């Protein structure tokens, strides 16, 4: 289950 | 004229490039006065916009695929969900702290403390501690009186022994509030008609221990009422807090208005009440005496938090105005003595909350 937020 | 409250505009979110279409209950969250999160779709990409209230000029946008974002009250820790998928991220650490997959969609959630997220499903209420390997724990089953309500709030007392779930619905062409108050120690629910509520800690003179108070406001067909009630057995040695019931005035042209938000100042022992259509009321927590009413605006303030700096209330309206209201510490005692002509209340409040002006009654 992928991250619901993406960081730099 | 002197006013017993002070207004302050902190921000216009449209000056930060926030689209007014995203300034609403389901897309903008303000879980404390430290952050505002707004979910926006820019092109194809769902983003979250995070406003640091200590650095409001520099909102940071991050791509998301969450249906809901709520920032921790104190830390740049964010709770994200998409259906049954819950994730907690430390934003500064770019790291996933925790995850859980519910067996029911979460229709409402919020931070109830520095370390706990409350989750509301169609049929139950859960607490989720951020400590260690804690998973959500069911606190109680939802009462049938809230079935098919829009859930608009959930609050607890300081010790998380009294839990209050609030829903609204259309009935007889008015917005009717349905509350469930749950005792954690007694495992009993009480259905209550109510629109807005808060708990508060209050030490009565002559008492060694604080009392736990439950304050709620309702527009019934009975009219506007505010109730201030001690919950749970008084601590041993304490005198019980006497129950208060007072009227909540709605003018004739606001026949469709109703309370939406309550914050209690523990510094001033006052209750701030906001109505859907922009009336502000101030009540004394000890007696329920109405100190002041006025209109902020026509505008719906749709989210509120405590304002830590001023012991007040901060909110956002549909325009994107971030507005606070607090006690005016220099004017409230003169206002109660002279304008309200209540030297009794004035003198009580002056010594109780260490304010100036009851030298001259």
């Amino acid at each position: 289950s992928v991250d619901l937020i993406t960081f730099d | 004229q002197i006013l017993p409250i002070r207004f302050q505009e902190h921000l216009q979110l449209q000056n930060l490039g926030i689209n007014p279409a995203n300034i609403g209950f389901s897309t903008l969250t303000m879980e404390s006065d430290k952050f505002i999160c707004i979910r926006e779709k820019v092109g194809e990409q769902a983003q979250v916009v995070i406003i640091d209230m200590n650095d409001p000029s520099n909102p940071i946008r991050r791509p998301i695929s969450a249906d809901s974002a709520i920032m921790n009250p104190a830390s740049k820790v964010i709770a994200l969900k998409a259906g049954k998928t819950l994730q907690i991220f430390n934003i500064e650490m770019k790291s996933k702290m925790k995850a859980h997959t519910m067996t029911d969609d979460v229709t409402f959630w919020k931070w109830i403390s520095l370390n706990t997220v409350a989750l509301v499903t169609d049929n139950a209420v859960y607490h989720w501690s951020m400590e260690g390997e804690s998973q959500p724990v069911k606190m109680f089953d939802r009462h049938s009186s809230l079935a098919g309500c829009q859930i608009i709030n959930y609050r607890t007392d300081a010790k998380q022994k009294w839990l209050l779930l609030t829903g609204i619905s259309a009935q007889q062409n008015r917005v009717v509030g349905a509350m469930q108050l749950y005792s954690v120690d007694r495992k009993v629910s009480q259905p209550i008609e109510g629109h807005a509520a808060s708990f508060a800690q209050f030490k009565m003179e002559g008492n060694a221990e604080e009392s736990t108070l439950f304050c709620f406001a309702v527009r019934g067909q009975a009219g506007g009422k505010l109730h201030i009630i001690e919950v749970g057995t008084p601590p041993t040695g304490n005198q019980p807090f006497p129950k208060k019931a007072v009227d909540v005035f709605f003018p004739p042209e606001a026949q469709n208005d109703f309370p939406v938000a309550m914050q209690i100042s523990e510094k001033h022992d006052v209750v701030f009440l906001i109505t859907k259509y922009g009336y502000i009321h101030l009540y004394d927590l000890e007696t329920g005496t109405c100190i002041y009413m006025n209109r902020i605006s026509g505008e719906t303030i749709f989210v509120t938090a405590p304002h830590e700096a001023t012991a007040g209330i901060i909110g956002v309206n549909r325009k994107g105005q971030v507005l606070s209201v607090c006690v005016e510490e220099e004017n409230i005692i003169p206002y109660i003595t002279n304008v309200l002509q209540n030297p009794d209340l004035a003198l009580r409040m002056a010594v109780r909350n260490n304010l100036a002006g009851a030298e001259e009654l």
